[PDB]
């Protein structure tokens, strides 16, 4: 469960992060490719290199699920539905690359937010991060 | 583990840097207010109501510069993690039992850190080194369990 | 989510344990804190030995909770409320022993149903585990 | 890993009687199904849309079987699973990218086939012993991870 002081600090933090978001989501995702090169396998047919428009647009992507996600913090399950499908169906990701990539996330944030980054507000995204994570991988 | 010289470059410039006074109690603080379940191993430590109360507490301040003193002991032996880590692995496994589990969280966390405090500098290649890093000693603390 | 097919599979296992549903849950204690010796410190006031009236009368209250929740699948966050306060506020239980007793409660069914402990019967209750798991773990 | 004499004694009385043609398959079989991840590892096996398709596969059996021998090469050689498992840790981690959680996944789908075949016999202390085996073999597994 998502407390009011969570769904207050999540939705205060995405509101710094502004329209910086889609380039969050990128740098997110090349730290997962870094740090986690297992994760790599997924996009055979995308260039991971650095600056590369396919992972910029997959970032904003990703930004703009995690958006809608905050957006209907109570009805995440319905919001997701058809992401959860996606990912799980017809994808089949791994249940620990959501881990993963939750972390470099939270990384990216940390890195962004000196201010908002306290360790309330950390808690809170990450208790977001893994509800997003639980919906996304509900339905194998 | 094996970092190349470049990653090995990424960890060290950015550690000197690093505030050993603070950054291990910053991490020990934030790993349990993140994981509360930890605070199950440090009912001595006293006020853990509250995130302030943990952050602002001396003994959390007190022991995690303890633990960063031992992350700092490993990236001295990079090549020789399993025996710098022996005695800290049989205490936190046959003595304390917290399930390893917890090593790569609090590793995760102090990288959530280092990100915090060093912003830009801690970029997605100085960040990979660094996820080698803190799998390393993880993995050597839970020797005692393999 | 638990599929029609999934509550029907766990609806049967069920059945076949009948009566020895607090006998098994004891067997899946000892089974755990055996094979996952820092599970044991969760229970420093008992005797773990084997035989143990402790571990018995724990392990029929074990099965009586897993049977509220299958007796109440589509309901089961609330059915399970004040045992996911329990174990995450007051006993503090780290979420990765859950899945070490879900994986001793499934052993302990394949011991004794060879005939009920088919693929998709073990699919779908390792589902179901995962899914009171999720619950248990909710509310830290 | 270390198993006590007793460990060792529990692990080869019951790996003698186990059906080396059929084992392997039942756990490889039942990882896909109950874990359906992984089947995105194995596109090339066919028709797994099914429970009994998996199970009833020429492919899954053929290839499980293989996967049992290499456990019963481990079984023969507790005190070096590093050693044993360089090749296939090599091929699993470096050439296929699969997650180490799924080493672990399968020792315990194993213990399940085991606990299934075995009944009454697979008793509690049996059951500790082999997680201390499958355990030591994941981790062998993953070692060109660490
Ligand atoms: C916070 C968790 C995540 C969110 C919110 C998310 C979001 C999304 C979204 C919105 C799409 C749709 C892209 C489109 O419609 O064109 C997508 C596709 C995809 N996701 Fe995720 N995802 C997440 C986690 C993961 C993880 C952990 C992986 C694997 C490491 C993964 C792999 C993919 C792949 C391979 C695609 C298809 C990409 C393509 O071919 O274009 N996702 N994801
Ligand atoms: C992630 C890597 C970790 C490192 C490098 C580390 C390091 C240390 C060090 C250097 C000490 C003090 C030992 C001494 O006084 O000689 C210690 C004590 C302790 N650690 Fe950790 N630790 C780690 C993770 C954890 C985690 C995750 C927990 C629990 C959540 C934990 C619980 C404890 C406890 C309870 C003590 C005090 C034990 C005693 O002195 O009796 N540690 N740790
Ligand atoms: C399938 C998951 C589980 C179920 C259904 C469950 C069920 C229960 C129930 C019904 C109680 C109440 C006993 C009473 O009212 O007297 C309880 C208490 C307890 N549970 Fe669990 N539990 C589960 C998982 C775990 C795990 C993984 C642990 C830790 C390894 C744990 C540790 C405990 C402890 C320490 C108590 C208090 C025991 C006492 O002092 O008497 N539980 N659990
Ligand atoms: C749990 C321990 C495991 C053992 C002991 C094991 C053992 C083996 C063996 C002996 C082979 C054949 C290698 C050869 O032909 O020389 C193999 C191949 C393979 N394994 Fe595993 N395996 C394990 C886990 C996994 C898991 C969990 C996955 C994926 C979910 C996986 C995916 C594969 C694939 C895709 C191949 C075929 C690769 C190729 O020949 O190109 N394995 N494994
Ligand atoms: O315990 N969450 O995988």
């Amino acid at each position: 469960v998502l407390s009011p002081a969570d769904k207050t600090n999540v939705k205060a933090a995405w509101g710094k992060v502004g329209a910086h978001a889609g380039e969050y989501g990128a740098e997110a995702l090349e730290r997962m490719f870094l740090s986690f090169p297992t994760t790599k396998t997924y996009f055979p047919h995308f260039d991971l290199s650095h600056g590369s428009a396919q992972v910029k647009g997959h970032g904003k992507k990703v930004a703009d699920a995690l958006t809608n996600a905050v957006a209907h913090v109570d009805d995440m399950p319905n919001a997701l539905s058809a992401l959860s499908d996606l990912h799980a169906h017809k994808l089949r990701v791994d249940p620990v690359n959501f881990k993963l990539l939750s972390h470099c996330l939270l990384v990216t944030l940390a890195a962004h937010l000196p201010a908002e980054f306290t360790p309330a507000v950390h808690a809170s995204l990450d208790k977001f991060l893994a509800s997003v994570s639980t919906v996304l991988t509900s339905k194998y | 583990v094996h970092l190349t010289p470049e990653e090995k470059s990424a960890v060290t410039a950015l550690w000197g840097k690093v505030n050993v006074d603070e950054v291990g109690g910053e991490a020990l603080g934030r790993l349990l207010v993140v994981y509360p379940w930890t605070q199950r191993f440090f009912e001595s430590f006293g006020d853990l109501s509250t995130p302030d109360a943990v952050m602002g507490n001396p003994k959390v301040k007190a022991h995690g510069k303890k633990v960063l003193g031992a992350f700092s002991d490993g990236l001295a032996h990079l090549d020789n993690l399993k025996g710098t880590f022996a005695t800290l692995s049989e205490l936190h496994c046959d003595k304390l039992h917290v399930d390893p589990e917890n090593f790569r969280l609090l590793g995760n966390v102090l990288v959530c850190v280092l990100a915090h405090h060093f912003g830009k500098e801690f970029t997605p290649p100085v960040q990979a080194a660094y996820q080698k890093v803190v799998a390393g000693v993880a993995n050597a603390l839970a020797h005692k369990y393999h």
